[PDB]
This record gives C-alpha cells, sequence and structure tokens, in this order.
C-alpha cells in the first residue's frame, strides 16, 4: 500500500508578494525565478517510516485576472479531491489584502461552477470536509462555513518580518493588528480556512507550514497546538477557531468595532499622481493671428 | 519559461532619466515590458494553446 500522489498545490495571490520565493524555500530549491503567467514546482514530500518518497505538485498562478483561465490546465475536476488550496495574503501592504482573498474566492467559486460539477459529488466532498472539521482535536454555526467548496482550503500570511515597519512609520500600534486579524478570523470561520504566519527572512513557521502542508495532504500526525500569543507566528489550524475564538479580540477594541468594515479604519497612503498633464499646448496659428490682427486693429 | 524571457526581460522605454536625486524605484511593469501578454492580438488563448502541449 503505498502513499498515494497527484496532491495539488493551488496559489493565489497579488503579483510581487513573495509567492515563488516562498514556494523555493518550501521546497528548497536555490534560485526560484519568478516566471510569468503560472509557475511549475513541486514538493519533496518524504517519510522516514515506510521509506516512501510523494511528488505534490505546485500550481502558482500570478496576480491578474487575465490569466484566469489558465486554470483549467493547474486543477481538473478530478484533480479537484486531490487539492489544498493555499491563499497568499500579503500585509506588507496591509491595506489590500482580503480584498485579494475575497476575488481570488470568487473566481474559484465561478470557476467551480466551469466544469458544471453534478450535486452529489461535491456535496459528499463538503460531508467530508465537514466532519473533519468538526472533529479537531488540539450542526455548525450561522456563519461557520457558509461558503464551503467541499475542499481544504488554506490562508497563510506573508512577510511577518514587514510588521515593525507597519508600527514605525505608520504608527500602527496593537488595535491596529488587532482590527486586521479579526477580518481573516471572521474569513477563516466562514470558508473553514486556517492560519500559518510566515516569514521568510526572520524563518518564521515554515518548517510548520511543511508540516501542515505533509498532514492536510497525507494524514500525517499533527501535534502542535494553536499559537495566538506571539503575534508574528501565529498558528490557527482547522476546527480550533470558534465565533467565541474571535470574540476575545474585541476586548482591546477602545476605538474601534468589530461590526465595521475594512476600509474606513484603515486606509492605503495616497501616492504620486502622474503630474505631467499640465502639458504644453501652443495654439493654432490661425486663431492666434486673428486674434493678433484684433490687436492689431485696436490699437 | 526561458522562450518568453527574451521579450519580457526587454527594457522599457524611459522618457524622464536624465533627472536624478529621487529615491524611488519603478517597479516591474514600468520598468520591463511585462504587460506584453495583455497586447496579445488573438487574446490569451495562444498562451493556452502553449500551455496545453504540456
Amino acid at each position: 500500500s503505498k502513499l498515494p500522489s497527484g496532491k495539488n498545490i493551488l496559489v493565489f495571490g497579488e503579483d510581487g508578494s513573495g509567492k515563488t520565493t516562498l514556494m523555493t524555500k518550501l521546497q528548497g530549491a536555490e534560485h526560484g525565478k519568478k516566471g510569468r503567467g503560472l509557475e511549475y514546482l513541486y514538493l519533496s514530500v518524504h517519510d522516514e517510516d515506510r521509506d516512501d518518497h510523494t511528488r505534490c505538485n505546485v500550481w502558482i498562478l500570478d496576480g491578474d485576472l487575465y490569466h484566469k483561465g489558465l486554470l483549467k490546465f493547474a486543477v481538473s475536476a478530478e484533480s479537484l479531491p486531490e487539492t489544498l488550496v493555499i491563499f497568499v495574503a500579503d500585509m506588507s501592504r496591509p491595506w489590500t489584502v482580503m480584498e485579494s482573498l475575497q476575488k481570488w474566492a470568487s473566481v474559484l467559486r465561478e470557476h467551480i461552477d466551469k466544469m458544471k460539477i453534478p450535486p452529489e459529488k461535491m456535496r459528499e466532498l463538503e460531508r467530508k470536509f465537514v466532519k473533519d472539521f468538526q472533529d479537531y482535536m488540539e450542526p455548525l454555526g450561522d456563519n461557520v462555513l457558509t461558503h464551503n467548496l467541499g475542499i481544504p482550503v488554506l490562508v497563510v500570511c506573508t512577510k511577518c518580518d514587514a510588521v515593525s515597519v507597519l508600527e514605525k512609520e505608520h504608527d500602527y500600534r496593537d488595535e491596529h493588528l488587532d482590527f486586521i486579524q479579526s477580518h481573516l478570523r471572521r474569513f477563516c470561520l466562514q470558508y473553514g480556512a486556517a492560519l500559518i504566519y510566515t516569514s521568510v527572512k526572520e524563518e518564521k513557521n515554515l518548517d510548520l507550514l511543511y508540516k501542515y502542508i505533509v498532514h492536510k495532504t497525507y494524514g500525517f500526525h499533527f501535534t502542535t497546538p494553536a499559537l495566538v500569543v506571539e503575534k508574528d507566528a501565529v498558528f490557527i489550524p482547522a476546527g480550533w477557531d470558534n465565533e467565541k475564538k474571535i470574540a476575545i479580540l474585541h476586548e482591546n477594541f477602545t476605538t474601534v468595532k468589530p461590526e465595521d468594515a475594512y476600509e474606513d479604519f484603515i486606509v492605503k497612503p495616497p501616492v504620486r499622481k502622474l503630474v505631467h498633464d499640465k502639458e504644453l499646448a501652443a495654439e493654432d496659428e490661425q486663431v492666434f493671428l486673428m486674434k493678433q490682427q484684433s490687436l492689431l486693429a485696436k490699437q | 519559461f526561458a522562450w518568453k524571457m527574451v521579450v519580457l526581460s526587454l527594457p522599457r522605454i524611459q522618457s524622464q532619466r536624465y533627472q536624478v536625486g529621487v529615491h524611488y524605484e519603478l517597479t516591474e511593469e514600468e520598468k520591463f515590458y511585462r504587460n506584453a501578454l495583455t497586447r496579445m492580438p488573438d487574446g490569451p488563448v495562444a498562451l493556452e494553446e502553449s500551455y496545453s502541449a504540456v
């Protein structure tokens, strides 16, 4: 009984968020060149017990809606139950993080209706994912798993070494961090997603990410509990959270509300406008010298 | 991947390059022709036809 293969990794994020440099350090390659369009890679997954080596391919999509038709080669209808989806969020630009999340979620929702899956198979997959969510060890809620896809999903937050730049030259506080983490906890609870905070400059939770992919794609044993105190190394796996583990972050809210929208509190900084539309437009010669003819006549 | 870096790594045309002093870095889209795939005359299907052979 050999280990199953064909396990799919679906990476989604904006361009320049550092997905390729994350995958080349998760895999272990030296130079991961950012090829545009789709990138192809595989994960080196092996076990020391059965002495077996499994190949788990990695599909990376660039941040472009023009290339949303490339997803048919990345995942098929039959490759859907063997697919673990990682959603990449870069809080180095923290003003536009779950916007990419919901637009990739809407893309995945319209794409999962593109092959027109029969209503029995994805319902069986949804039941499997629901029972896997409900059996986590260290009916559902009103807003829990309301946007389920039937397959394991994951949200991974990048550049956790970039927390200090947020605090120093943008004057961020712990309420700033709590506001952005509350929204993504709500998203993870709505979509049945997990969260691993990872930095490649500080080398944080990278092997913890790797063990999580190995366990969630091959059923490996997992023992690491949830981390919430370390704000740069947050580990929230599937099934840990609920509607009350998000309510504990609302105690420190002194100026913001948990029920508010996102873009009202945190605003993207205005940037340099292309100030070149002042231009230079010399007039047409005819009207100019009719005006000069009038100046000749009037004096 | 190597065949598309011939075009995609070509340096863009810079108009006001004589100025010095402003310590801003241009992004990859405004330094190289990284939007050439959007200028595909037959739509993105040629990239789909290229990936279909793999």
